[PDB]
């Protein structure tokens, strides 16, 4: 089988002490990450959620994001259900962004960009506008990382 | 030139510090860290000393009643109240600020609490 985990890589140029595994950084750099020369891989996931009478509030946790990454999400109701509110907060609850209602007011979209070294985000969807017991309102949620094309994905959910 | 201060914040009541007679061309640096409780630091600099409580209260008044998007409304109000400010520029929720002294005169430094949410079951700034 294959293996998974984290690693440390030390590269040297005309520095015979590297093969000992204890080479300290020195001199002027000579190699760089290759993936930075092109575009990052997109990850897309689609989920269906339902807001019951006693379950009008729902939260979902997102994996850690590397600096420079971007985040997108959109919600579209199955039918005549009213549009809920959308916002983005960290694991502590500090807000980061709020959902925007499009001119064709049938869906809400959200956007964010990464600045810190590691970001742990939580997506909030709530239908507690009042106290009406609408019943079995159901919504479709589409989310992507480094995937600005969530409006017209085309492909099935790729990545992880 | 480095100086230390320690204080306590109660229910979003800030503390003013006076910087008498700075000279044009000087660079101010600020950093504020939490040492106890759930405080979320905020720092701002201004010329004329005015209490931000009345202006910042309207931000809590709007969010409490609607969507309003706090992160938008707070930035717009802060860009009016202060000449310069920072919320989370440091390690964690700590603030850090660099400010070049525009002209010659005295200025005021404002330390206090920002408006935040700290729950996942419901939203309440």
């Amino acid at each position: 089988t294959y293996t998974t985990g984290s690693f440390q890589l030390i590269l040297g140029l005309n520095a015979p002490q590297v093969i000992s595994g204890e080479g300290e950084p020195e001199g002027e750099v000579f190699a760089s990450l290759a993936s930075l020369e092109i575009k990052p891989e997109a990850h897309v996931q689609e989920l269906e959620i339902r807001l019951d009478k006693d379950t009008r509030y729902l939260t979902q946790h997102t994996r850690n994001l590397q600096p420079g990454d971007t985040f997108h999400a959109l919600v579209e109701p199955i039918g005549e259900a009213p549009l809920p509110r959308l916002r983005l907060t960290d694991s502590g609850g500090k807000p980061l962004a709020f959902g925007l209602i499009d001119q064709p007011g049938e869906s809400v979209e959200l956007n964010y960009t990464c600045d810190q070294d590691i970001c742990e985000l939580v997506v909030h969807v709530d239908g507690t506008d009042g106290q009406k017991d609408s019943g079995e309102a159901v919504y479709r949620l589409l989310v992507g990382i480094n995937a600005p094309n969530l409006r017209e994905s085309g492909q099935t959910p790729v990545g992880s | 030139r480095v100086q230390h201060f320690t204080g306590y914040i109660e229910d979003g009541r800030g503390i003013f510090y006076s910087l008498p007679d700075m000279k044009q061309g000087d660079i101010i640096y600020a950093s504020m860290q939490n040492t106890g409780g759930n405080l979320d630091p905020l720092v701002g600099i201004m010329a004329e000393e005015i209490d931000p409580a009345v202006s910042l209260g309207q931000v809590l008044e709007k969010a409490l009643a609607s969507e309003n998007d706090l992160i938008s409304e707070l930035t717009a109000v802060a860009d009016r109240i202060f000449l310069g400010w920072d919320d989370d520029g440091g390690k964690g929720y700590s603030a850090s600020l660099e400010f070049t002294i525009p002209r010659d005169g005295t200025y005021h430094i404002f330390a206090g609490s920002t408006i935040t949410n700290q729950r996942l079951d419901k939203f309440q700034p």
